[PDB]
């Protein structure tokens, strides 16, 4: 007659490491880290992302004529920008505070496009001839940004002081754009805007802007040795914008009612496919469908994701040292 | 190990005992079998579960890297963001990996101690009414039927009841 | 005859958590975290804070006429700015590098006000008529900043080149301010400064400044469609400032000897009362009087404070599992 | 627990023993009473105090958030500062909460071990001159007056002195 | 200590035993000497070495401060960089110093347990064929030559072989 | 006959601390922290550092005439700048985006100097008289930067529109410099550049630059009340630079082919000697030759260094509590 005290063993070959010993086989353990992903973009909280396709962020909100597919209202859970997208700033020039603009747009969930300044706004000038072969549409060789108006002088006449005003009486901030044209020489300057010192001046309750044209020839880009200085700003609710120029103005035409998200914003630069699917956690390199605590897929994500670490595995022992006999 | 039982004076585990982490194997006239000690096993399951859930709860925040871009004239703040993001990534990777190594060591020790304590608990009840074979097994100096066996397992073994009979066989 | 080995028990109902077990009653324990505060501001190292009351930081160091209570010398352990303070920049315009100015002022412990450029400095112009209904005093409807002089042309005469110089021969850096006026139209421009291209140019051994007026109409603010561009700088010990302008200059009048603190600086934006009391640790939401290691009151503080964490409680067991019988 | 004494083979604590963490209860002709083992208690007080002070000293730095403002065109560096400040807040909250859970577990084990070791120290002195009741109590096979009791408590118990008398009563 | 052996019921160490961490001292007709227990010592060397190497490997990343300069109008981002760099310096200093204190405590306990377990392993083999002096020493009730001694040390001691002889001398 | 179980003791007096106990003597231990340094600079990966000696970074890449020792091609593992170096910007003025320039140069390992614009580039002007007593050589009292040309008008003639172009057809980016002169008065302006509104305009595919002179008198520095605004930029591979000016141009003359490092970059500001020696880890305060895991020497280093901490010592016990008898 006998009684013995002992412990569980099984067929487990799963191992863990300890401070004292590596490769210890244990009867039970739990893996805390997720290394699997679905290589695709899904909806987040039942809201689809915005695929910019062949357009860059600049091409989209500036209204590059080849981005008409995107034109107008958009709602998004996040933004997908494609790496080799070709349609950006078509007429050469710098979009000022570009990185801050991207950060701002990224913090949003919706834009509503509306006409901020109808062409009728600008009295003594020509609003019909502002096109360029640098900015072709899909159907015509010379076009321009859908949100801007390239204003030139009427035939032979002088270029007068033009004025415009917009009072934001709504509840949402307004994202809008404008420009200053810098011709390659005084000949083009006189041809388009006439003669005399030119200025572009704009202002609100909280902003002042003033710029004059800087005539010089730069290396040709998309066939142009001239340049445009593009600008952006945000007209707060209750604020009014005043525009005043005697020439070289790329005028604001359409703008966006901007809806800022309370969640995290994201802009993913990726070639991954957007499919018809749902997810709670979306990383830049794919979807995570997991109950695990850690992940080594990506530090960049939107939604509710596991903590990112560099580890290959984080397995906790729960059971005991597995010592089966024989 | 630290408490000397698992892979110790009890050389190996029992694949035969499938319903618990720690327990018993008995032999008497009615035959032999494995039985889990339910109390010590459940107490350990509760503890270990609490440990796992506690670790999960403490690891339940995330540092978030951003998609923000920096221009050619923003090398310093761009590099600042990178070193910061890399910095927290290194801290949390360290925290996770070190904790797992530390807790795995202690969890295995916990199991080792529980087996040792179970062994001691039986030794204490039986006294000299049984012979300790040194491998976690006890040979009774008396006949111990199923209810006697069960009394050992549930902590109510009656040493005086079998004392005289054991003494005679012992001597 | 008996002897037993045993352990202490008591009436404690205080509990701690462990990795293995929650809600464990222990005979002795120590709470490491402080969650209590005195909801008020006290002195730090026997030095009182500066209450800006109804003035903002801008209103104070610019010398808004309604901030005369603050005017002159100040010493502070930290600064309290009130959320609904109304007296800031009275005549509409932007104070450039505002955030950096706040960070600078915050790094100080004392300012000494002195006259940097007496009105006599500016020869051929009028220093007596620079007032505006945008900047009322408490007693008069039209006034101006106590530290600035709005210079206009004398009757009918032209506005000449004016010059000024100040050599900082002292041991302390000097915080000073100036401006450029931008009238809403050429009529006001000619009325105040006459005709011709105007400039404001300033310089030291380490700084160059140049600005010209930018005439345009902005939405009215405090009755003004004109604007002022305000500026600030710091004249280092041994440096000299040169001022030169032919118009549109809001001139420096009074400036501050600036004393930088070796301790941490703080600017608390709060409605909490400043009382007659001492403290070693002052957070934005109140005083901490504690020997504890952690606190969950606020990450923002001045003085010697416990480490901030999000935890509700950090209780260490010191004694043992409390198992009283019965 | 891990060492099997506290809430273990010694089921409960003594509210009667108010002057120490670990100790004794004796019964003889002169009556009964509680006494703390001063050496083991003080050694534990010194250790635990050192642990608390060490934790306090290691936690003796502070990360400092700032009141700095950022403009509308400084969203990126403004957000950088926020994620950094939140980052260190999360690290230190983790460090504090995890450490407390870990050390509380180990502190209680320390007490458990000290009781177990005290019990063993008495068992070792008494040998077969006393009967082990299995609950931390020993019944002497001989008369043990106050000075005999005190000799057990201070580690100088004289086993040979009482051996013969114990042997006779034992047999 | 926690397991009661080192600076415990075995009051001191042996400067005489130079070839291992744990071991034996024997006395018989052929004289006396020290011998290390090779198995337990090597097992401990492997464990401790693994611990040191693991700590070294986990500490194998570096946070890097930069030489970047900031202008008079860059006080905020300049201060941001400083608080960040100081922040990680404080985190890692904490991590290193706390870990060393924690692991030093546990390493010493590990040694304490290994001595205790070695003692138990000998006690278990000898049974009543020897007298336990309470200081880690055993006095044989029989003659134990060099090969008998070596059998105790390598775990193959033959209790039945010396039982009768021990019983007679014991009684 | 006896056998005893026991443990090792020795003559160690080395101690460690634990959570429970300080000053514990142990038989064996390992020190993880390095506190020793060689107070000197060595080669890193068999590549020597660049000693700027008596020149600052500005003096070096601008080509201050007293920095001819450094002039031309350089390769470096890191840069040593001396604290009291005297040869920087000799003709007073600001080098714009200076901190970013230092960060850029620091990210490099080699520059190759070449002539970007030969003096022949500028047709109707004088390239031989651009010297100043503010910038002496070692042999002559009036010189100028080796990489810049101070252009002035020819005798009595007008200052015409000058033009220059450079197409980067190579594989490496080009670091280049230029300036705009601001005379103290209109007299000097007319003497050097003649009369009329002056401009300096430059551009590439990705950059526009425009600046006009701002005439005013600043406090004298190195004998000058005039100023130069210095600028820098990087011409990417495949990009072309166009220069156009009618006056006040400090022209680009020599520039640098820039080779960016894949390793970490460093600029050490120190008085420590550079000797003939090798190192794998170089901190700003000295060389570390160690197998240890931590160091308390410096957070600033290049190469493979131990982790920096504030600790004095990090000693791990490996052996056991040392309790020798007697
Ligand atoms: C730990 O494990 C032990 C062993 O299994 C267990 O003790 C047994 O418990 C069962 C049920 O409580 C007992 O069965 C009853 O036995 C009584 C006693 O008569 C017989 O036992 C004695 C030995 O004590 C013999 O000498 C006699 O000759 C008898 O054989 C018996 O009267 C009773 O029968 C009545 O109740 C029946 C209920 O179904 C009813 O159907 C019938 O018609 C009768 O009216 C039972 O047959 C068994 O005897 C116990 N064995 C021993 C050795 O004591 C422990 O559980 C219980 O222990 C007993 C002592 C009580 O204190 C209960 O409160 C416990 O629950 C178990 N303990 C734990 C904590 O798990
Ligand atoms: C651990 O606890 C034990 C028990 O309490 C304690 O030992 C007792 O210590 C006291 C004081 O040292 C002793 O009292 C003295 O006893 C001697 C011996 O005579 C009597 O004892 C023997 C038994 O050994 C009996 O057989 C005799 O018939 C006697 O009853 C006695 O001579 C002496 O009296 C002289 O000294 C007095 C000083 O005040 C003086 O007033 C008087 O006029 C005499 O000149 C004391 O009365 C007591 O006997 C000890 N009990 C035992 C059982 O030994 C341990 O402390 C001491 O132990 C003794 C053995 C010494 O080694 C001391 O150095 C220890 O300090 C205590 N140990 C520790 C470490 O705490
Ligand atoms: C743990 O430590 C023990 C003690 O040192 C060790 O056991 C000894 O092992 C050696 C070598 O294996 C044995 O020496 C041989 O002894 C045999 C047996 O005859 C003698 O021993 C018995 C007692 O068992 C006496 O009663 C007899 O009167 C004899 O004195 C002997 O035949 C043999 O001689 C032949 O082999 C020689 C090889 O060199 C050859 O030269 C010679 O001409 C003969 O052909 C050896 O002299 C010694 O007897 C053992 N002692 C005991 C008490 O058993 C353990 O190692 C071995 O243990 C034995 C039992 C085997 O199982 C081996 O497989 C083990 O390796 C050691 N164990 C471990 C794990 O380390
Ligand atoms: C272990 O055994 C179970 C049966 O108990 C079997 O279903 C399973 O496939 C086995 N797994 C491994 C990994 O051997
Ligand atoms: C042990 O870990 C090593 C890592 O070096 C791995 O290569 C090997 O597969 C493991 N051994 C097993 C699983 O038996
Ligand atoms: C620059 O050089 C390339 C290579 O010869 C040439 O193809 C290109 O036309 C040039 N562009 C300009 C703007 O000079
Ligand atoms: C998901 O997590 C739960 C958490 O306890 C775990 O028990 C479960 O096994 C996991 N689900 C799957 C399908 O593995
Ligand atoms: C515990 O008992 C003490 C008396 O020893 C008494 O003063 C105290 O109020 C009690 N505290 C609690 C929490 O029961
Ligand atoms: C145990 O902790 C829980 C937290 O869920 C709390 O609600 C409860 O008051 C605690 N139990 C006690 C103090 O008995
Ligand atoms: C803007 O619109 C509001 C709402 O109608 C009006 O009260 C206010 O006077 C307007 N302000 C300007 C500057 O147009
Ligand atoms: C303050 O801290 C000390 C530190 O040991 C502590 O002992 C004391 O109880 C605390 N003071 C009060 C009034 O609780
Ligand atoms: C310790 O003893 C060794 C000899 O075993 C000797 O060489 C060494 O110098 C001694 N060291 C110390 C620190 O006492
Ligand atoms: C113990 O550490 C203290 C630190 O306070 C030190 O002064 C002393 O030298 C150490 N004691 C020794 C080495 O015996
Ligand atoms: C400034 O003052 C010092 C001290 O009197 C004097 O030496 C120096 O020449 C002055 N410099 C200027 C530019 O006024
Ligand atoms: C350098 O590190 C190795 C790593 O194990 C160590 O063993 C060795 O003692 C060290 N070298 C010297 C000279 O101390």
């Amino acid at each position: 007659d006998k009684i013995c005290i002992g412990y569980h063993a099984n067929n487990s070959t799963t191992q863990v490491d300890t401070l004292l010993e590596k490769n210890v086989t244990v009867t039970h353990s739990v893996e805390l880290l997720e290394n699997q992903k679905e290589k695709r973009f899904c909806k987040i909280m039942n809201k689809a992302p915005l695929d910019l396709k062949d357009c860059t962020i600049e091409g989209w909100i500036l209204g590059n004529p080849k981005c008409d597919l995107l034109l107008g209202d958009q709602s998004w859970s996040y933004i997908v920008e494609r790496p080799n997208a070709q349609n950006g700033i078509c007429y050469p020039g710098v979009l000022n505070e570009l990185e801050e603009l991207k950060a701002f747009i990224g913090s949003g969930e919706r834009v509503e496009r509306f006409e901020m300044f109808p062409k009728s706004t600008w009295a003594g000038v020509d609003t019909s001839r502002g096109v360029t072969n640098a900015c072709p549409s899909y159907t015509i060789d010379s076009s321009f940004y859908r949100n801007l108006v390239w204003i030139v002088k009427t035939d032979s006449a002088t270029y007068p002081v033009i004025k415009g005003t917009y009072n934001n009486t709504g509840t949402q901030p307004i994202l809008y754009f404008w420009g200053v044209h810098h011709p390659l020489d005084t000949t083009v300057q006189d041809n388009l805007y006439g003669s005399g010192d030119k200025y572009v001046r704009m202002g609100t309750e909280s902003m002042n802007f003033a710029k004059s044209p800087e005539i010089a020839a730069r290396p040709a880009v998309n066939g142009q040795r001239s340049r445009i200085d593009y600008y952006w700003s945000v007209l707060r609710p209750g604020e009014t914008l005043n525009v005043e120029s005697n020439g070289n103005l790329i005028a604001p035409w359409y703008a966006y009612k901007f809806v800022s998200t309370n969640k995290k914003g994201a802009v993913f630069k990726s070639d991954l496919p957007i499919e018809n699917c749902d997810a709670t956690c979306q990383t830049i390199t794919g979807v995570l469908r997991t109950n695990k605590t850690f992940q080594n897929v990506s530090p960049l994500w939107i939604g509710e994701c596991p903590k990112y670490v560099k580890s290959e595995s984080l397995r906790l022992a729960t059971g005991l040292r597995n010592v089966p006999q024989i | 190990g630290i408490f000397g039982a698992i892979a110790g004076f009890i050389e190996g585990g029992w694949t035969g005992m499938i319903d618990g982490w720690y327990g018993y194997h008995h032999e008497n006239s009615q035959g032999s079998g494995y039985a889990a000690d339910r109390e010590s096993t459940q107490k350990a399951i509760d503890g270990i579960t609490n440990k796992v859930n506690s670790i999960i709860n403490k690891m339940n925040t995330q540092f978030e890297a951003v998609d923000h871009e920096f221009s050619n004239l923003e090398r310093r703040i761009g590099n600042l963001n990178k070193r910061m993001e890399d910095g927290f990534l290194d801290v949390w990777t360290y925290n996770a990996e070190l904790l797992v190594l530390l807790e795995n060591e202690r969890t295995l020790d916990l199991h080792d101690a529980n087996v040792k304590n179970l062994y001691e608990k039986v030794k204490s009840q039986l006294r000299d009414n049984a012979n300790d074979l040194g491998n976690g097994c006890f040979e009774f100096w008396h006949k111990c039927d199923n209810e006697c066996m069960e009394s050992v397992k549930n902590g109510t073994y009656d040493y005086p009841k079998y004392q005289k009979e054991s003494k005679l066989n012992r001597q």
